């Protein structure tokens, strides 16, 4: 079985450094591209950086450029993030997630780690998720919408962030159901408009929900959709 | 640098060397020189001049090769004395081999600076072709260079390797080396020392190396076959941002050039392997001839 256990987090005086690491088990690590995605307090999901399966190519978010550095050690099955010059904006839960597609880590994120907290003691595509908050009763057909600032052709993925737990992937190609995700969940769309449809809301309270483009360089997320029951 | 040089005797009278990081280095820019001109149909007309420049480069590199030829002919000459030791106690002309072999590697490293001038001319040419690359808007870049170029220049090479059984090719070469050992065992026993029993041992062992060089190049062939076939599906039939497109075409020119190196050499090594197998058969018969005579 897969597992991405992260480590290296804690309190940090502003302007210093801190190293984050990830322990990969259960799969052919050498064949997968890896990503680091953070979640600032209360805010949504912000992608930090990615690296190719061979560690040759690696790209970062505009804000962390010239400060953070990603790297991997394929033998030990290790991914790390060297965070330098820590600003108060870097306070977040840091997720180590695996790219769906081999080598490039494109087309989403198969599995996610729990995440490690960082507390600092002080262009790109824009996804527009339609309903910010939403309260339904059990059994209702629920629908969330994602609007992309640029035509991204079917490169849209939906995620389910339960209360205080690592995100889980549900739909990869615009409408492609991940094995294990129940029948209910369904997606649809192209170019700029996409939507997710939870027919018959089941009692597993589904907490917050995020979309993600993977067409252009920084895989942009929409804000969330909190779903109450 | 040495340890990365391959000896090839596809023929009886033929011997050529190859600096593996040079053939891959040149093949890499050979790809991104083509990928950067088939990107938009407005630029296909450049192939005539691109083919023309690769010819000019392959000539300048082989002018540097032909300087070491003098030392080459010494070794071709040394081998032929060991091959058929007709007209010749054994380690005398046998050691003359290792030294002339090593004097030629020493000769290559002499012009290692001359080979780099030819190499960077391939990089400088490749670069000024790939940098001039442009899309209509930079957000939607077309994978039409990548698509055409693979289907045409690369796909054929993949198809051929799929058709053959490069693992039975290895499994057969092994059976040849094992039965030679069994018979050479029976012959060195039956008569003892003879100069030709030492030429059979020389070639047998020399062929054991060519096999290990083959066993290794087919392993890279197997891996770059799955990878190029897998990777390609994700770099065609779509549009990328321009900074991601340039990235994806370099990842390709890499998989290609490394696959092309290990395929091109594996063929000449199979060629050399079976060329030495013929010589080894002539000697074997001559010995069987010598042996039965005594009876």
């Amino acid at each position: 079985e897969v597992q991405l256990v992260e480590s290296g987090g804690g309190v940090v005086q502003p302007g210093r450094s801190l190293r984050l690491s990830c322990a990969a088990s259960g799969f052919a690590f050498s064949s997968y591209g890896m990503h680091w995605v953070r979640q600032a307090p209360g805010k949504g999901l912000e992608w930090v950086a990615l690296i190719w399966s061979d560690g040759s190519n690696k790209d970062y978010a505009d804000s962390v450029k010239g400060r953070f550095t990603i790297s991997r050690d394929n033998s030990k099955s290790t991914l790390s993030l060297q965070m330098n010059s820590l600003r108060a904006e870097d306070t977040a839960v840091y997720y180590c997630a695996r790219g769906k597609e081999e080598y490039y880590g494109s087309g989403g994120s198969d599995y996610w780690g729990q995440g490690t907290l960082i507390t600092v003691s002080s262009s790109d595509i824009v996804m527009t998720q339609s309903p910010s908050s939403l309260s339904a009763s059990v059994g209702d057909r629920v629908t969330i919408t994602c609007r992309a600032s640029q035509s991204i052709s079917s490169y849209l993925h939906w995620y389910q962030q339960k209360p205080g737990k690592a995100p889980k992937l549900l739909i990869y190609a615009a409408s492609s159901l991940q094995s294990g995700v129940p029948s209910r969940f369904s997606g649809s769309g192209s170019g700029t408009d996409f939507t997710l449809t939870i027919s018959s809301l089941q009692p597993a309270d589904f907490a917050t929900y995020y979309c993600q483009q993977s067409y252009s360089t920084p895989p942009t997320f929409g804000g969330g959709t909190k779903v109450e029951i | 640098i040495a340890n990365s040089i391959d000896i090839l005797q596809e023929k009886e009278g033929h011997l050529d060397f190859v600096i593996i990081p040079h053939y891959t280095f040149l093949d890499y820019y050979k790809h991104l020189s083509y990928n950067s001109i088939y990107h938009k149909s407005s630029t296909y007309g450049k192939y005539i001049a691109v083919d023309a420049f690769i010819k000019k480069i392959n000539e300048a590199y082989d002018k540097v090769k032909s300087k070491c030829n003098d030392i080459k002919n010494d070794l071709i000459a040394t081998i032929k004395k060991l091959e058929h030791p007709y007209d010749i106690a054994f380690k005398k002309m046998m050691d003359e081999y290792n030294t002339k072999k090593k004097k030629l590697i020493k000769c290559i490293k002499n012009h290692e600076n001359d080979f780099n001038k030819i190499c960077m001319d391939m990089k400088n040419y490749g670069t000024n072709l790939f940098e001039q690359l442009s899309c209509y808007n930079n957000n939607f870049c077309n994978t039409n260079g990548i698509r055409y170029h693979y289907d045409e220049y690369i796909h054929k090479l993949i198809l051929s390797v799929k058709s053959k059984n490069l693992n039975k090719d290895l499994s057969d070469m092994t059976n040849i080396l094992q039965q030679s050992e069994l018979l050479l065992t029976n012959l060195n026993k039956k008569m003892g020392s003879y100069i030709y029993i030492d030429t059979i041992k020389f070639i047998h062992k020399e062929m054991k190396h060519i096999f290990n060089r083959i066993e290794y190049h087919t392993k890279i062939i197997n891996d770059k076959t799955k990878i190029i076939q897998d990777k390609i599906k994700l770099n065609i039939w779509r549009t990328f941002q321009k900074d991601e497109l340039l990235k994806r075409i370099l990842d390709m020119s890499n998989e290609y050039s490394l696959f092309i190196t290990s395929d091109h050499l594996r063929q000449m090594l199979y060629n050399t392997f079976y060329s030495k197998e013929k010589h080894l058969n002539n000697i074997f018969h001559h010995l069987i001839y010598v042996l039965q005579m005594k009876f």
